[PDB]
């Protein structure tokens, strides 16, 4: 059992547990308890005789609750998917792609090890209206949004947000604005023109709600 | 009694017996120990001073009644000037 | 510590060569026809952090200098009292503050810390 | 002058030995920073030498080596990189002889074999011996030297024993917090934590054996990269006021 | 007479039919023997309770990397000239083979190497730390937020010379930090 084993299941774990709080964030259903499973059920279960990382039985469907259903009506079925190969080939992105759009998805999650051909990712863009995106993994081990200076953001419907634009009285070029590659859009998932409220502490009234929206 | 104390402290550098301060030089440490030293003689030689004067003197009035002056003032024009740095 | 080894002929250094069939060390120099044998494994050395006591450089007619203080310790050879004393003459950052006396008489050099 | 400062697990923040073993696991650690003597050094014949200090270590690895390192013998270098280490920089960094100086080493890409001994040697003596194929070209294996001081070169400079890069230095310091004590009223406790000099923020904050949750630097940009705007802006905020407020000046809050 | 060793006191060194067993026993045994008085049967018998000792602790078809460095940290233990002592011990069966099956790389050597390792652990845990702002003490000024004179100061000529010099409190109990000119 070399070091290097347990070092590489325990981040593997870490990055398990991070993206079930990005889908559970992102408005779908997650219980409590599969956020908090602890590593020895990890290892029990998603490790062989010889504690190889078995990442392919970890992709997972997940669905929207009914709240998230009310409040945006679009809102469909998630699909989340590993990578074993160091390298992403472009006939796994093509499998994973062609497997996506059979079962019909609107997104999926695919997260490779180290690097991605760039053939392979030719095809990102090329199934509408599903949307396929991509997140590292050496970039997934700690939760961004779990910081003490990272205030607490939320999406709003199309309802609230011409609700607010009537109220102040705006056109949505002179609200300030949020990049894509920021990296709580990347998290969220935001599109291009969607609005997104913070939430903030204040010196002087205690809290405060901003606006955003996404260029 | 400063300069006794600063005296000591080179004596005891010039003897490789001084031990250097936490992530920090020895010479660094030497200096660090006469500055201080030099310091609070003046400190304390200007608080003496400053003691010492009644309250019909009309320095300590003005001082007192917070139009023009401090006590380093006073210190420095009657106790001693101090450690000019650059 | 290797040392460089000059070529009888021209002057010249000497460099290293190998012998494969009496598998032995020679010193070869490039313009000539001579040749040297080579008296130990060791031809280049390359250290990295110097481990070298302080020293106090040029000591010849030292007691001359009229800008250098004085001392009256006793001199642990001659018995004398006279002497001139200064810091390590090496300008290192870390250099610590320990003396260095030259006696007058018997120009013997010694230090203040008398470490056993 | 980016800084970065590393705030510790609320379990190892009271004791100095788990912080003494992040502070080894973040510092970057490299060869060249770790040998007294990592002298380029004539190795004619490896099999023994004139300095009795190696030849005790020669014979224990000689009857310590492998069928497949008796036929490679003839692959050491006729110069050697003789490793006297020194044990405190070896010691400081937590730093094991063999995993540390070996599997990492040959596991790059095979390119140089050691005869090392076990620490208890008075004087540490490693045998670097690069590994060269014997079908190596006639001119190529004249020019001995020619390939094995640039390889050495690129040996001490480019091999990375530990650590993150681009840190140069950490530190050790203790802090006064102030927490809510049981009884409702709000105490002074101590804490140790961990100031760097230089930034690279996004593997400092995966390192376990940290709080990730109360990182932060003085480069505001690094944030903005990694935890957004509005952390950006947080931060900005700070630089800002801090600079203001260091000179006892106050201005109110709605300006800034 | 004669070294003693396996060949030359003529004991079999292959009972377990294992190469790489039967050849690291052999030389244990000779280097445990060369420099012995001991009989060679309690030898023999110890040899074989360490080397059945490691197996069980370690396979060595599934750990023959631990299996090696495991060898090698005895077995440079064993020649190490600085401690002969060990040798004795190992001989007289004061240390088990259990205890050397578990003990570390330090534990092993000598006394005077022993201290010192804690000796240079002890600079090194003292090197490691920050620099230490030590600040002038007095108990002239009273501090706004907790209210302790224990508040340090620094005074300096820094606003322009047409009025006097400035003077800076820090409160060393709270943190606090205030001007005065």
């Amino acid at each position: 059992m070399d070091q290097e084993n347990e070092r590489n299941i325990s981040r593997l774990w870490r990055a398990f547990r991070t993206v079930k709080e990005m889908v559970k964030d992102r408005g779908y259903f997650i219980t409590q308890e599969e956020v908090e499973l602890p590593l020895e059920d990890f290892k029990a279960k998603y490790c062989d005789s010889m504690g190889r990382p078995q990442r392919k039985m970890m992709s997972f469907q997940a669905n929207p609750t009914e709240e998230s259903i009310s409040k945006f009506p679009d809102m469909g079925s998630l699909w989340v998917e590993f990578c074993d190969e160091p390298s992403v080939g472009v006939k796994t992105m093509k499998t994973f792609v062609i497997h996506i759009q059979e079962k019909n998805f609107q997104t999926g999650i695919f997260v490779y090890q180290n690097n991605i051909t760039p053939s392979a990712m030719k095809l990102v863009p090329s199934i509408p209206p599903a949307t396929i995106e991509t997140f590292n993994e050496a970039a997934l081990v700690v939760n961004i949004t779990h910081h003490e200076l990272v205030p607490k953001h939320i999406r709003l419907s199309s309802d609230e947000k011409r609700e607010l634009l009537k109220r102040y009285r705006l056109k949505e070029s002179q609200l300030p604005r949020i990049q894509r590659a920021d990296p709580v859009a990347l998290y969220l998932g935001l599109k291009r023109g969607e609005v997104v409220k913070i939430i903030r502490k204040s010196e002087t009234s205690g809290r405060y709600a901003s606006y955003r929206i996404c260029m | 009694e400063a300069k006794k104390k600063v005296l000591d402290v080179t004596k005891e550098a010039q003897a490789n017996l001084l031990t250097a301060k936490h992530g920090m030089t020895l010479r660094e440490s030497f200096e660090d120990n006469v500055v201080r030293f030099l310091n609070e003689a003046r400190d304390k030689a200007g608080r003496l001073a400053e003691v010492n004067l009644k309250d019909l003197n009309n320095v300590k009035q003005m001082v007192m009644a917070g139009s023009k002056g401090s006590f380093i003032n006073i210190a420095q024009m009657s106790a001693c000037v101090g450690q000019q740095s650059v | 510590m290797t040392t460089f080894r000059f070529c009888r002929d021209c002057n010249n250094m000497l460099y290293p060569r190998e012998d494969k069939e009496n598998n032995r060390l020679l010193f070869e120099c490039r313009t000539c026809s001579y040749v040297e044998e080579a008296g130990s494994p060791l031809v280049y050395r390359h250290e990295l952090i110097t481990n070298i006591g302080e020293t106090a450089g040029v000591v010849q007619d030292i007691g001359s200098d009229p800008t250098l203080p004085r001392s009256d310790r006793e001199c642990p050879k001659c018995h004398s009292r006279e002497n001139v004393f200064f810091q390590s003459q090496q300008r290192r950052k870390d250099t610590s503050m320990v003396l260095f006396f030259v006696c007058l008489s018997c120009s013997h050099i010694f230090t203040s810390d008398q470490k056993n | 002058t980016p800084s970065l400062t590393v705030y510790l697990e609320p379990g190892h923040a009271a004791d100095q030995e788990q912080a003494k073993l992040i502070r080894s696991a973040i510092e970057h650690t490299t060869l060249k920073s770790v040998t007294i003597a990592s002298e380029i050094y004539y190795d004619p014949d490896p099999r023994s030498t004139v300095i009795p200090e190696d030849e005790e270590i020669i014979q224990l690895h000689f009857s310590l080596l492998d069928e497949e390192a008796e036929q490679s013998f003839d692959q050491q270098s006729p110069w050697l990189l003789r490793l006297e280490l020194d044990r405190a920089a070896m010691n400081d960094k937590d730093l094991t002889m063999g995993q540390v100086g070996e599997r990492i080493k040959q596991t790059f890409k095979n390119d140089l074999f050691v005869i090392w001994s076990e620490d208890n040697d008075e004087k540490l003596i490693i045998r670097c011996r690069v590994v060269r194929p014997k079908s190596l070209d006639a001119e190529t294996e004249a020019e001995e030297d020619h390939m094995l001081k640039k390889i050495e070169n690129t040996m001490l400079e480019n091999i990375t024993l530990r650590g993150v890069e681009n840190i140069e230095r950490v530190v050790m310091m203790k802090y006064d917090r102030k927490v809510p004590s049981p009884t409702g009223e709000y105490v002074k406790e101590p804490e140790w934590v961990l100031e760097t000099d230089g930034v690279n923020l996004s593997e400092v904050m995966t390192v376990p054996g940290i709080d990730p949750t109360r990182i932060y630097t003085n480069s505001f940009i690094d944030i903005m990269e990694v935890l957004g705007i509005e952390a950006g802006r947080a931060a900005l905020y700070k630089e800002v006021y801090n600079v203001i407020a260091s000179d006892g000046s106050y201005v109110n809050y709605r300006h800034m | 007479t004669k070294p003693r060793n396996s060949k030359n006191d003529g004991v079999d060194t292959a009972i377990y039919h294992h190469k790489l067993r039967d050849q690291v026993l052999k030389a244990l045994y000779d280097v445990l023997a060369k420099e012995s008085e001991h009989p060679p049967q309690s030898i023999l018998h110890t040899a074989k309770a360490i080397e059945s000792e490691m197996n069980k602790v370690n396979n060595c078809d599934t750990n023959e990397a631990a299996y090696k460095a495991r060898y090698r940290i005895i077995y440079s233990n064993v020649i190490s000239k600085n401690n002969p002592d060990l040798k004795h011990k190992i001989a007289n069966g004061d240390i088990t083979p259990e205890f050397l099956a578990t003990c570390d790389a330090k534990d092993l050597a000598p006394a005077p190497l022993k201290q010192k390792i804690e000796e240079i652990a002890k600079q090194n845990l003292y090197n490691a730390q920050g620099a230490t702002i030590e600040r002038s003490v007095t108990d002239r000024f009273t501090c706004g937020k907790c209210k302790e004179k224990k508040v340090s100061y620094y005074q300096l000529q820094t606003r322009s010379a047409d009025e006097p010099l400035t003077t800076f409190c820090t409160c060393e109990a709270c943190g606090n930090r205030w001007k005065f000119s």
